[PDB]
């Protein structure tokens, strides 16, 4: 079908310009559809920002008309958003889409990209193992984990055994510490039977700081 | 411009329940309205367009009705995987507008948490801070109390917790609580305990370890 | 201004192409055109959508829609018309922005006659 991918900085300083690009795959932007930007502040609703026709004709949300520009490059099958004078109010997941209309049965959305508006510097996490004080087969199920501490900005990703272990995994929402840095815990429940024999590694990715850590949990 | 009023804001309903979600348009928009399902960390996914046309491939338990100003999304028989925020989008005009959203959570039988405690790693203690972690695994409802005890002293103001989004299979939550101490403060005390209160427990469950093992 | 669909009556010999013209103006650059035949049940059966990126995957090649140079007139042709193509046809014009609107033409009749 059609695939869309947002790209651009995940951290912008207040008063600067947020720039995002949307790469469209599987069909040309040249055609009869509108191509839109939609944002969602953390835990809040969807706000349409603006849409563009392949010709370059735009519609913009009246609340953002003073600050937002939608552009299209049919030469690269991409369209783009510029948002001037950003504030904490502009912290959101930004989505690009093929806009639904009354003349079709289908639309398409990107996965979304988080943009944090903050003066705070990028910091990579420390990764600490979560293991019981003493290993025991006393009950069927045991918990292991990784503490991903003191990073900025969001997000981090955590897999287990390079994505081979998915069953019983819980990756918690990050908590903002008083320090202004994030901390995240990822845990997995496994047969206590398996702790002696099978190996358990968390794979932590913090793209903003170019941090890739593999922590063996014992 | 079209304004949309979506109700309700949040609902908890049991597997098999009929769920009713309404969007009111500020003026007549014919049947130019679509319904979306948004799972946490994912893009909104189209269910229904032209107010009442189910997109081919979307489960048949989803239906839409209405034309003019009053639009209804119905889930005929709520399933655990239907945990999501639901949004209407008007297709009548630019500027595009969405409803405020309806968060749907699954009501299920009470399930007591499985509790685990983790001491700070030797690697962390070197750096001068101690993180003690308590895990409450696969419980319902979401409401749960974690009380940290250090040599039987009740802790306050030095813990933070995080809760998973409701599980799409078993409709349970998990919760992590982290107690933060300086290395010096950690080394002053022996017994680290996490006490858990929950509707599924007749009395609190405590998991503990002794520093120095 | 709903689209016009002309001729009102079109009489062609079986084997000839049966070509209607769908016309509309005063609409934005962002439009969709639909071509319908009226079914026995008085239901619109969609023959073709324009442009090509609006077409249903199974759209029959014998229903050809062409935008003429002036950009407001569109040929809608039944290639090698058969007796059983005789019936009632119309076009729908959809404006997408800034206000989305659907307007149908008045119906036109096609009569496909026996070749002597």
């Amino acid at each position: 079908q059609v695939q869309l991918q947002e790209s651009g900085p995940g951290l912008v300083k207040p008063s600067e310009t947020l720039s995002l690009t949307c790469a469209v795959s599987g069909h040309s932007i040249r055609g009869s559809y509108f191509w839109g930007w939609i944002r969602q502040p953390p835990g809040r609703g969807l706000e349409w920002i603006g849409s563009i026709y392949h010709s370059g004709s735009t519609y913009t949300n009246p609340s953002l008309k003073s600050r937002a520009t939608i552009s299209v490059d049919t030469s690269k099958n991409q369209f783009s958003l510029k948002l001037n004078s950003v504030t904490a109010a502009d912290t959101a997941v930004y989505y690009c889409a093929r806009d639904l209309d009354i003349a079709t049965t289908r639309d398409y959305w990107g996965q979304g990209t988080l943009v944090t508006v903050s003066s705070a510097s990028t910091k990579g996490p420390s990764v600490f193992p979560l293991a019981p004080c003493s290993r025991s087969t006393s009950e069927s199920t045991a918990a292991l984990g990784c503490l991903v501490k003191d990073y900025f900005p969001e997000p981090v990703t955590v897999s287990w055994n390079s994505g081979a272990l998915t069953s019983g995994v819980h990756t918690f929402p990050a908590v903002l510490q008083s320090s202004g840095l994030y901390s995240l815990s990822s845990v997995v429940t496994v047969p206590s039977s398996s702790l002696g024999t099978k190996t358990y590694t968390c794979n932590v990715d913090h793209k903003p700081s170019n941090t890739k850590v593999d922590k063996r949990v014992e | 411009d079209i304004q949309l009023t979506q109700s309700p804001s949040f609902l908890s309903a049991s597997v098999g329940d009929r769920v009713t979600i309404i969007c009111r348009a500020s003026q007549g928009i014919n049947n130019y309205l679509a319904w979306y399902q948004q799972k946490p960390g994912k893009a909104p996914k189209l269910l229904i367009y032209a107010a009442s046309t189910l997109q081919s491939g979307v489960p048949s338990r989803f239906s839409g009705s209405g034309s003019g100003t009053e639009f209804t999304l119905t889930i005929s028989s709520l399933q655990p995987e239907d945990f999501a925020t639901y949004y209407c989008q008007q297709l009548d005009s630019y500027p595009r507008t969405f409803g405020q959203g309806t968060k749907v959570e699954i009501k299920r039988t009470v399930a007591a948490p499985s509790v685990f405690i983790f001491p700070p790693s030797d690697e962390q203690l070197k750096s001068g801070t101690a993180s003690v972690v308590c895990l409450l695994n696969n419980f319902y409802p979401r409401e749960a109390k974690v009380q940290w005890k250090v040599d039987n002293a009740l802790q306050s103001g030095n813990s933070q917790e995080s809760v998973t989004e409701q599980d799409s299979k078993d409709s349970t939550y998990s919760l992590s609580s982290t107690l933060t101490l300086s290395k010096a403060d950690y080394e002053k005390h022996k017994v680290y305990a996490c006490e858990v209160t929950h509707q599924g427990l007749s009395s609190p469950v405590t998991k503990s370890f002794n520093r120095g093992e | 201004n709903p689209p016009t669909f002309s001729p009102a009556l079109l009489v062609v010999t079986e084997g000839d192409n049966a070509t209607f013209t769908c016309s509309f103006s005063n609409t934005s650059e962002s439009f969709v055109l639909n071509w319908y035949r009226m079914s026995p049940s008085n239901q619109t059966d969609k023959l073709a959508a324009f442009p090509e990126d609006r077409s249903q995957p199974g759209q029959d090649s014998r229903f050809r829609v062409t935008q003429l140079p002036n950009g407001r007139d569109f040929h809608m042709s039944v290639v090698r018309a058969r007796r059983n193509d005789s019936g009632t046809y119309l076009c729908g014009a959809i404006s997408l922005a800034p206000k989305a609107q659907i307007k149908e033409s008045l119906r036109a009749e096609l009569r496909v006659t026996e070749r002597r």
